[PDB]
């Protein structure tokens, strides 16, 4: 958070009741994106896509 | 017939009226009481009142002088006034008392019967003019250590700890000519005034300028001076308004000018065409109210003044007025702007066309010497004129709507609310 780069988009008012859905619709998809991969690759070899991998029948 | 302005060391300015019966000469000192300091505070008010104490206005009273005096916060006058002519006995009066007499006034009997004088004074006026009193503290806290804030009349505090070492402290070095204009008012030549003071000699401390401060300014902040045993209820309430020479000096007193001023008494006050009005009256709301645009040279307060006998519902009052401002940025009718240039301009008159002359000198005094000129009517109308309704909604947009506000008052203001509801109704909920 900085005085310049915040006042730059809304100069000298808050956040917009639609603006803040908007971003909590963008949000939403960016984290659920991060943190399921971090947490996919957290836990590499362990998952059954990794085995599903090596495993044959 | 466009006023005088004229300088040969003494800037000697004036203004002719045909119509008057008398006329008025007298100086203004281009320096009031935000030149002082905390502790020195209402020293230009002790200097008014001893030049009208008994003594020295029993002198031009068979002379056939009258003497009119007063202090603001950027300037600060000394005027006298008698038949237009006598203008010579004015002259010659003022020049006894400003250069030639100096410990005649300042006698230690003198000055220790005005100074328990200016002392019943001020005590009468934070005891029992709250509207004013009110008024005076907002400044106080909207422009809080800074030149503003100090009362014109000064505080009871540092009015007892001043003797006449320090009426002069101020004087030779606030009181010199490089700070001061004289003014012809009324029935009056200026080749009359300009001719019998190039006929005087002397120079009192020539080349030296009064002294500087740091330039004021303004904070959101309140004042509350709650006395639960005062029938009624005093508010003011303000925002960083506009200075004088400001490029929307006039754009801000139009919006005052909408809003205007109540009387709930008066049947006429009743029936103005204010929105605000439609729902002050319902429930009564109050007992009056006025705005105001107050310039400063530095700084300014647009806001407004109540009082109400109606303490359960202040907190209404507050909110559909500074709900009302709001329009002024975001949805203000045209209509209402013309009845506002309307009726500034009758109000801007009835101040500047009074037929009195020693407020056309204040007027001429002061803002001749902080721009210069004095600006004339027609030009005034001109500006007040071109305004469009987006002048009112660019000007409102920045200088009214989310930002800080300045509360101060007395009475039974328990009812009035606090700083978080107050200062967030300077706006309203948006998609
Ligand atoms: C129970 C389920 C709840 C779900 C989540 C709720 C999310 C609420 C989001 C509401 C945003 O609502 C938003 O509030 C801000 C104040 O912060 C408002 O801002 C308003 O007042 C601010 C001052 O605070 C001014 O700067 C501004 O000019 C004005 O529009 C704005 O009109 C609105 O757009």
């Amino acid at each position: 958070s900085f005085s310049s780069l915040y006042k730059t988009f809304f100069k000298r008012n808050a956040v917009f009741v639609g603006t803040i859905f908007a971003g909590a619709f963008v949000f939403q998809t960016v984290f659920d994106t991060a943190i399921t991969s971090w947490y996919e690759n957290h836990n590499k070899g362990k998952l059954w896509k990794d085995v599903k991998a090596r495993i044959a029948a | 017939a466009e006023v005088t302005q004229l300088s040969n060391g003494i800037v000697v300015a004036t203004e002719h009226n045909p119509s008057a019966h008398t006329a008025s000469v007298g100086v203004v000192f281009g320096s009031g009481a935000a030149n002082e300091n905390p502790y020195n505070n209402g020293v230009s008010n002790l200097w008014k009142n001893i030049f009208l104490s008994k003594e020295n206005s029993a002198v031009a009273a068979k002379e056939g002088l009258a003497l009119s005096s007063n202090i603001s916060r950027d300037f600060q006058s000394y005027i006298v006034s008698s038949l237009p002519g006598s203008t010579d006995k004015s002259l010659d009066f003022l020049n006894q008392s400003f250069i030639q007499q100096k410990a005649n006034l300042l006698s230690s009997s003198n000055f220790e019967a005005t100074k328990k004088s200016v002392l019943k004074q001020v005590q009468d006026f934070e005891d029992n003019d709250h509207p004013n009193r009110v008024l005076e503290h907002l400044h106080s806290t909207a422009f809080q250590n800074t030149p503003l804030s100090l009362p014109t009349r000064g505080t009871l505090e540092s009015l007892e700890n001043l003797v006449v070492a320090d009426l002069e402290s101020f004087a030779n070095n606030h009181f010199l000519n490089s700070n001061a204009v004289v003014v012809g008012t009324g029935n009056i030549k200026h080749e009359d005034l300009v001719n019998s003071i190039e006929s005087k000699n002397l120079s009192l401390q020539t080349g030296t300028k009064p002294v500087l401060k740091k330039k004021a300014a303004f904070l959101g902040s309140e004042v509350r001076l709650r006395d639960d045993t005062l029938p009624k209820a005093w508010i003011s309430l303000a925002v960083e308004g506009e200075p004088v020479n400001s490029p929307n000096y006039f754009v801000a007193k139009l919006a005052a000018q909408i809003f205007g001023s109540y009387n709930a008494f008066e049947p006429a006050s009743r029936l103005q065409g204010i929105k605000l009005l439609d729902n002050i009256q319902e429930y009564q709301l109050c007992d009056n109210f006025n705005h105001f645009s107050l310039s400063y040279k530095d700084s300014g307060l647009w806001g407004f003044s109540t009082a109400t006998r109606n303490v359960t519902m202040i907190d209404d009052l507050i909110h559909f007025t500074l709900k009302q401002w709001n329009r002024l940025t975001i949805s203000v009718t045209d209509t209402e702007v013309e009845r506002a240039k309307s009726l500034l301009k009758l109000q801007l008159g009835q101040l500047y066309e009074s037929g009195n002359p020693v407020n056309d000198a204040n007027l001429l005094g002061a803002e001749v010497l902080i721009k210069g000129s004095k600006l004339s009517l027609g030009e005034a109308f001109k500006k007040i004129d071109a305004i469009t309704v987006k002048d009112v909604k660019a000007w409102a947009g920045k200088r009214l709507w989310d930002q800080d506000i300045a509360i101060a008052g007395t009475g039974q203001i328990e009812g009035l609310l606090d700083y978080m509801r107050i200062r967030s109704d300077m706006s309203m909920m948006r998609w």
